């Protein structure tokens, strides 16, 4: 075992105060295709968030590093990551995004068409 | 068979494995075994 | 301590008494037992390696010695009787007639299954050789014979540990049981990783080691034992630190020991007085010039022995790395401490901070590939995991629904797995579906 | 366990050598040498030999890690001296400094006679 | 550090003159006699040998080989000189009688100054994955050229090395370079011993059709040349079979 | 021909330039500049007899078609690790497979349970002279703590007159102020690579 | 434990001084720090590795040895 | 670049059949010496035979035009230090400056029976 | 001769007190750096412990044996063990020492460096030898012995320099002092009322004219006439410190000037 005095604060321990203080729709329904919101009325952003960006650089670089076709010229490089980020550049990545409304509504944004301004 | 040495009268003994594990000149029952026979090597920094 | 077989046992090579010492410490027998070392300390922001309570040690100091020890362990083992004939024995094992032998050697070992003193001993590495008998004509492992009588009970090494057989001890016990001791002797020279801390609540690791032509020097060639940065000083208020410093300089050049006690009429000013008939500026600072190209420093350092204590939470035996390893009996997730190679906690908290990150393939990753990915098999009628999975013969069933054709695969944590069998247990079912019923 | 073995801050390893040199695209008629196995005394004496160089238009040295005992030289010369010869040159004045400084502390310890 | 592709098979004595006719047809090219006394060493069992390595890998011990030519007229037994040097004298070699004896062999390997080029092949065994329809075998070879002293036999040298004589044999056969670097073999094997010569592949012809690439990291030259073993196994089929071999078979390594 | 070696173990860095300028006055010409190493392998069999020893040395000239020599207990054995000298009857009969490998690098790889190297002196950049019917040939031998000695490499196309001309050469190196030299031009038993070989581990081992 | 070989600063020898530091103390009725001069340490971490030097080998040695020829 | 190639080419057949003469009759041209600056272009070429005493040279220099092109003939000694080529002496007093068109194998044999003399006479 | 030039204020066996010249910091520097890691000596590197019944550890007296000064004037004539031929050591490139202690005296047994006997061949150098300074005849306290207690051993003493480990280390502590008046102000001098007065005087400022107190700073002038002081651990003789630490340092150049060459001829 070990007895030292140097105290090391245990973490993920709240359980020990727990103890101490204890006494005190309309226009969609189903899975439909009015579940696919068209795109001429598409009311989200039309800039690719930083979770798209990050999910659609890792999506890439996995195809990529599991021998995906790619879409760009290579200029030497070799990283998925930044073949991916490449792809992005010069947008040549061929996914879209599903964004969920709360509803269960979303709507398809491809990555060509999302202004990557991050 | 193998070498000991009793922990306050430094008596040397041989033991084997049927051999009760106690002094024979003192009775003392703590034995030391013997320090190895081979060469060690220390770097000396 | 030599005659002595403690667990555990630190000993300094080179213990020094003081500079600075107090009247109460000699009934305390402090400077016959001391706990430290006289360093020659620079207050100096010389690298920006001593930053954050970082310190800078002389690697050449601790190649001559400087906070060198000797660290002894001691591996204690009991042969026991069981029953009759299960009886644990001492002896060296052998691959032909012993089962589950550890991968480490037991060449080391003689014939009585120990290690005699003086011999080197490394990580897994058996020092302690016990055998028990098993039952006879078993099937277990494959790798099982009827030439297999015992199975091996053996104790050796910490696997991150190593050193120096000091001593083996084998007595008797009070039921009159053969029972034996190793102590190991290892030496814990200083690194970077290693806790040093003064005698005023100034803690602090090794931050680099520097060489001797690359430490700061004085005038007259000195140089520091250990840098420790001017930015603990201002907050922390260790005004006594600084004192003793310059008292301690005193002392070492007026060959006496300095009279720290508390409250005596003991000035910094009459310190000073005598650090300057000792020749030096009074008020601890001495010009040193940069190890690295010899130019004088702009500022002055002060300078001086310092009592410092090597404690003992060194970097090596808080070291822990685990790719995968040993999985616990019950929620087969990676096990607690770094002496079973086990894995680090990633807590509530942790994952809530990846929450927030956003990083949810990373949290899904952290929880399942990297600490319990089950496969386990539902049905569509009831979501329970009652689910009977032949995949050899490619046969799925559920008894009750008599349902062969609607099974479902789902990846779990092994601890979710459990936490529904649990609650099977106490009669509630978490059944689990893998299609929406209600809408958003 | 970690610790590096104190034979390679002087010991050339296999396949490495003591010098290498690239050019400089920051500023023309420039290069940077790694001294590998080397370190601040070497340095600061190769780089304060190369400052007296009338025709050295920059010189200067980094060890990048104290944990590796190597550093970069970048020296750059005026057009038509190449940085390489200037190196040469600070060199070889160095050899011819450090002889005759051998040869002046001979006579002097030779002119010593309470040794 | 070459990589073989190849392939393996077996014919009887009496389809060998078919196979031959077959294979001129495929190729364009005449079968080429050749022949190679290959001397198979082990390391010594006095020696003491650690598992290890320099490095912190463990290794097995393998058997090293050393393969050279003997000239025809040491095979020619004093009786078929007027035949030239075909395809068609490997009828006449079907039983055990072959004019190359152990005493000879051992002549020829304790050189009794310089001695004669050899090559010497370390052979692992064939790759576990069971992906790739050929057998893939890694193999490092020397050419050790000449040699001199006062112990300058090449059976004392390998003793130096540290390896000792195990067992030797000849093979004759006839190859045909193909198209696109693909040489096949068919052979002959000899077991040369003190007791007598024992013909190994008794009754028949053994196939071997290999292709050498440099570098085994190009996979793209890896699946070319499988590509083209199989293209010649379906330009086979029907008349004879080409299989992986066992790796249990082509393995070379020392049991204990 | 004939061949000769002699090491000059005490020596400066610049020996070799002003070996070169001493003997400037008889030069012909100059060739290709050179390169060599000298690897040394211990035996590493725990119980080995009497009358036997653990040391190889394996000497590599790049050139002479880039060949290797193993050296021990005065055997020796030449190797090839390229393409052009390879006899086409080893290509032809199948024994080869097209593209050798250095049996430096095989002893370090798969045959290190029986030799492990220790040594490596790397001769790199070294030059080529040609005197008045005779090769002379300079490089500096690095060892791993840097300069460990001045090599001077003796090459005749005719050997009825060799002691001469190695006396001059020794008489050169008297001048330049070196006297503790090690001359070796012994052989074995016998081709030049082989007893080349031979005189440079006699010229090394002191 | 036992005096220390080097000095740990600078490298000075200061393990053959002890014997003779512990001389100047008893029997030539010396303070210390005139004792560490005569014996010609200078720089303070020179005297300071005699000065604090604890010399426990014989609180060690009063223990007898456990091997004993 | 292609005047410049023309006249390189100019001054290199010179040099050419000018090794050539001294070479087949017995003269060790050297070219394992260079000087950085011999003092139109100019080719220098410092001949030597073995036969007359050691560190001392031919220095042959051919300057060439567009027009005509002659040879200067001097003696020097060269000395090596270091791998650095100095001249230790140069003679610029008993200098001839002769023809290409008018150098022939006989002068060549008058110039082997003159420079032993001038070695001698030089110390 | 043109260059630094030297002049001895003070000589002895271990001790040089000089002034160096006409030079430049980064030299001065790099020869302080040479002398304090970069000479070579003989410091004993390995130990095989054949009996131990003391009360010190087998390491602790292993560092303490290593820390013990050899002799190293002719270690230019023995060879780095890593270079050498030989398995693990030889008379070419080590030197053996034996160790032979034992406590046949009822009082405590002191033993010494001087107890360190050279069992290996020579060969006519000038090398192994423990050295032995004070006047007693002893030399470094290794261990002490009660009655009984047994230390048996060989050294193995190779070649090393200071930055490998501390204990091939020669030069002990190097004064380096440059301008004691402070003319070219590479100090700031800290003061609470009076920097001259709060700030002794070294003893260097008697070989300088000091400060005028009106002339105004002299801004062209560069760090040189370095006040050094080396020290010698008795491996080598402290002109033999500072002579093989110039001589280490030209090579240390050679080599850089040598290695530049070697490529820019390939
Ligand atoms: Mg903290
Ligand atoms: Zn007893
Ligand atoms: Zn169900
Ligand atoms: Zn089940
Ligand atoms: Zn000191
Ligand atoms: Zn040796």
């Amino acid at each position: 075992n070990e007895n030292f005095e140097d105290f090391d604060v245990e973490h993920f321990s709240d359980e020990e105060t727990y103890e101490e203080k204890p006494q005190f729709e309309q226009i969609r329904r189903k899975t439909l295709k009015e579940k696919a919101i068209p795109k001429d009325q598409r009311a989200t952003t039309p800039y690719m968030t930083k979770y798209e960006r990050a999910r659609i650089l890792g999506t890439r670089a996995l195809q990529i590093s599991m021998n995906a076709p790619v879409f760009v010229d290579l200029e030497g490089e070799t990283d998925p990551l930044r073949i991916a980020m490449k792809e992005l550049a010069e947008k040549k990545i061929p996914l879209v995004i599903r964004r969920y409304l709360p509803d269960g509504s979303f709507e398809d944004w491809s990555v060509e068409e999302l202004i990557v301004d991050l | 068979t193998l070498k000991y040495i009793c922990a306050e009268c430094s008596s040397k003994l041989s033991l084997s494995r049927t051999d009760a594990v106690r002094c024979k000149d003192c009775g003392h029952r703590i034995l030391l075994k013997a320090r190895t026979k081979r060469l060690v090597q220390f770097e000396a920094r | 301590y030599n005659v002595r077989m403690d667990t555990m046992a630190n000993i300094l090579y080179y213990p020094q008494k003081p500079l600075g010492t107090t009247r109460a410490m000699e009934y305390l027998k402090f400077r016959e037992l001391p706990a430290g070392q006289n360093a020659i300390v620079a207050i100096a922001c010389y690298s920006g390696y001593n930053q954050e309570d970082s310190m800078i040690m002389n690697q050449s100091s601790i190649d001559r010695g400087l906070f060198r020890s000797l660290f002894f362990r001691s591996y204690m083992d009991q042969e026991k009787k069981y029953g009759m004939s299960i009886t644990e024995t001492f002896e060296k094992p052998q691959r032909t007639n012993t089962l589950r032998m550890k991968h480490g050697t037991y060449d080391k070992l003689d014939d009585d299954g120990l290690i005699a003193p003086g011999v080197r001993v490394s990580g897994e590495d058996v020092i302690i050789g016990k055998t028990t008998p098993i039952s006879p004509d078993e099937e277990e492992l494959g790798q099982r014979t009827a030439y297999h009588s015992k199975r091996d009970a053996s104790t050796p090494l910490r696997s991150t540990e190593n050193g120096i057989v000091d001593q083996v001890l084998v007595t008797t016990n009070q039921d009159g049981l053969k029972f034996v001791k190793v102590r190991v002797r290892t030496t814990k020279i200083p690194q970077i990783g290693d806790k040093f801390a003064s005698r005023h609540g100034q803690k602090g690791t090794i931050g680099i080691t520097y060489r001797r032509e690359d430490m700061p020097f004085t005038a007259e060639g000195i140089v520091p034992d250990l840098i420790i940065n001017p930015h603990a000083i201002p907050s922390r208020m260790t005004v006594a630190h600084l004192i003793e410093c310059l008292l301690s300089k005193v002392a070492a050049l007026s060959g006496n020991e300095g009279d720290a006690s508390p409250f005596t009429d003991i000035t910094v000013e009459g310190i000073s007085k005598l650090l300057r008939e000792h020749g030096y500026q009074s008020r601890g600072f001495e010009v040193m010039y940069n190890g690295h190209t010899g130019k004088k420093l702009m500022a002055q350092i002060f300078f001086g022995p310092t009592y410092y204590q090597r404690l003992r939470h060194m970097v090596d035996d808080k070291i822990h790395a685990r790719a995968r390893g040993p999985m616990q009996v019950l929620t087969r997730q990676p096990v607690e401490g770094r002496s079973r190679d086990g894995g680090l906690r990633f807590g509530e908290m942790e994952r809530d901070c990846m929450i927030a990150h956003g990083a949810a393939s990373f949290l899904k990753e952290r929880l399942m590939e990297a600490s319990d990915a089950f496969r386990v098999h539902i049905c569509g009628i009831c979501g329970l995991m009652t689910v009977i999975a032949k995949l050899n013969h490619n046969q799925f069933e559920c008894k009750g629904c008599d349902n062969k054709i609607d099974i479902y695969q789902i990846h779990i944590p092994y601890a979710a797995k459990l936490l529904f069998q649990e609650l099977m247990a106490m009669n509630i079912t978490p059944r689990l579906y893998t299609d929406r019923s209600r809408d958003f | 366990m970690n610790a590096p073995d104190r034979f390679e801050l002087f010991l050339l390893g296999e396949g490495e050598s003591k010098l290498k040199i690239d050019p400089d695209t920051k500023a023309p008629n420039a290069v940077v040498i790694t001294f590998e196995k080397e370190d601040h005394t070497l340095g600061n004496l190769i780089r304060a030999e190369l400052l007296n160089d009338r025709k050295v238009l920059f010189a200067a040295y980094k060890v990048e890690h104290p944990f590796f005992a190597r550093f970069k030289l970048r020296i750059q010369t005026t057009e038509g001296y190449d940085p390489k010869d200037a190196l040469k040159n600070a060199c070889n004045s160095i050899i011819n400094k450090l002889g005759a400084l051998k040869t002046n502390f001979e006579t002097e310890w030779n002119l010593q006679t309470l040794a | 550090m070459v990589q073989q592709l190849s392939l393996f098979g077996s014919i009887g004595d009496d389809g060998y003159d078919l196979l031959i006719s077959t294979l001129t047809t495929i190729s364009g090219n005449p079968p080429l006699l050749y022949n190679s006394l290959c001397t198979v060493w082990k390391p010594n069992p006095s020696y003491d040998v650690e598992n290890v390595n320099s490095r912190n890998q463990l290794v097995e011990p393998n058997r090293i080989k050393l393969s050279k030519e003997v000239p025809f007229s040491y095979l020619i037994d004093e009786t078929m000189m007027d035949k030239p040097l075909n395809f068609r004298i490997l009828k006449s070699f079907t039983n055990d009688k072959i004019p190359l004896n152990y005493a000879m062999t051992r002549n020829i390997l304790h050189n009794t100054e310089s001695c004669s080029p050899w090559s010497l092949q370390i052979s692992d065994i064939p790759a576990a994955g069971n992906n790739r329809s050929v057998s893939m075998q890694t193999i490092a070879e020397t050419i050790i050229l000449s040699s001199a002293g006062k112990n300058s036999s090449v059976s004392s040298l390998m003793n130096g090395l540290g390896y000792v004589f195990e067992f030797q044999y000849l093979t004759i056969g006839v190859k045909f370079f193909m198209k696109h670097g693909l040489i096949l073999e068919l052979q002959k094997i000899w077991q040369i011993e003190e007791a007598g010569n024992s013909q190994i592949t008794s009754g028949g012809f053994l196939l071997k059709a290999y292709i050498n690439v440099s570098r085994g990291t190009d996979i793209d030259r890896i699946n070319y040349t499988e590509t083209a073993l199989m293209n010649l196994k379906k330009e086979l089929q029907g008349y004879i079979e080409l299989s992986v071999p066992d790796r249990q078979s082509m393995d070379s390594r020392v049991a204990h | 021909g004939k061949s000769a070696v002699i090491f000059v173990e005490r020596a400066t860095p610049a020996t070799l330039t002003e070996l070169k300028d001493a003997l400037s006055n008889s030069i012909l010409s100059v060739r290709d500049p050179w390169s060599i190493d000298f690897r040394t392998y211990r035996c590493s069999i725990k119980n080995l007899p009497a009358d036997v020893s653990k040391l190889m040395y394996s000497i590599t000239f790049h050139h002479h078609g880039r060949q290797t020599v193993l050296i021990k207990d005065n055997s020796a054995m030449v190797t090839t690790a390229a393409a052009a000298d390879i006899p086409p009857a080893l290509v032809f009969n199948g024994s080869s497979t097209g593209v050798p490998e250095s049996i430096d690098t095989i002893l370090s790889s798969k045959l290190s349970n029986i030799w492990m190297q220790r040594q490596l002196i790397k001769g790199d950049a070294g030059e080529t002279l040609i005197l008045d019917g005779l090769t002379v040939r300079l490089v500096n031998l690095f060892s791993s703590t840097g300069f460990k000695g001045l090599l001077i490499e003796l090459q005749a196309d005719e050997a009825g007159e060799f002691e001469t001309k190695i006396a001059g050469i020794e008489g050169h190196l008297a001048e330049i102020r070196a006297k503790e030299y090690k001359t070796s031009s012994d052989s074995l038993g016998s081709n030049e690579i082989c007893d080349l070989a031979y005189q440079y581990v006699r010229a090394l081992e002191l | 434990m036992i005096v220390p070989v080097r000095c740990f600063s600078c490298g000075k020898v200061v393990g053959d001084k002890w014997e003779s530091y512990l001389n100047l103390l008893q029997e030539d009725e010396l303070d210390e720090g005139t004792a560490l001069s005569r014996l010609g340490l200078k720089r303070y971490c020179c005297r300071r590795m005699i000065l604090t030097h604890v010399d426990l080998i014989e609180k060690f040695l009063r223990y007898n040895p456990l091997e004993k020829r | 670049e292609l005047a410049r190639i023309l006249q390189q080419l100019k001054l290199d057949k010179i040099i050419h059949v000018l090794t050539t003469m001294f070479e087949n009759t017995g003269w060790s041209c050297s070219r394992i010496i260079k000087i950085d600056k011999p003092i139109l272009l100019q080719r220098d070429l410092f001949i030597r035979l073995p036969h007359w005493p050691l560190n001392w040279y031919l220095i042959l220099s051919i300057i060439s035009s567009k027009t005509s092109c002659v040879v200067e003939k001097r003696i020097g000694k060269i000395v090596s230090q270091r791998g650095k080529w100095n001249l230790k002496y140069l003679d610029n007093s008993n200098v001839m400056t002769v023809k290409l068109e008018s150098i022939t194998y006989q002068k060549i044999m008058i110039l082997q029976r003159t420079i032993l003399n001038r070695i001698i006479n030089h110390m | 001769s043109e260059g630094p030039q030297v002049k001895i204020r003070e000589a002895s066996k271990d001790n040089v007190d000089f002034i160096l010249s006409n030079v430049d910091l980064a030299m001065a520097n790099s020869l302080r750096r040479v002398m304090i890691a970069e000479i070579p000596t003989l410091a004993i590197d390995s130990v095989e412990v054949e009996t131990n019944t003391t009360v010190l550890a087998d390491e602790f007296i292993a560092h303490r044996l290593g820390l013990i000064p050899l002799q190293s004037m002719d270690i230019e004539q023995l060879e780095y063990s890593r270079d050498c031929f030989c398995e693990d050591h030889c008379d070419k490139c080590s030197v053996v020492l034996t160790l032979q202690a034992f406590g046949e005296s009822e009082s405590t047994t002191n033993v010494y460096s001087k107890d360190l006997v050279i069992v290996s061949n020579l060969m006519g150098r000038n090398i192994g030898h423990p050295i032995i300074q004070d006047k007693e005849g002893n030399g470094v306290l290794i261990c002490k012995l009660r009655k009984g207690q047994e230390l048996k051993l060989t050294c193995v003493a190779k070649k090393g320099i200071a930055k490998e480990h501390a204990k091939w280390g020669p030069a002990a502590a190097i004064e380096f002092e440059y301008d004691p008046w402070n003319k070219l102000k590479h100090t700031d001098y800290w003061y609470e009322q009076d920097s001259a007065k709060e700030w002794p005087q070294s003893k260097n400022c008697e070989y300088e004219d000091p400060p005028n107190e009106g002339d105004p700073f002299d801004y062209k002038a560069q760090a040189d006439t370095f006040y050094m002081n080396v020290e010698s651990v008795g491996s080598i003789p402290v002109d033999q410190v500072v002579v093989r630490g110039i001589d280490t340092l030209q090579k240390k150049v050679a080599s850089i000037l040598l290695a530049l060459t070697q490529m820019d001829q390939d």
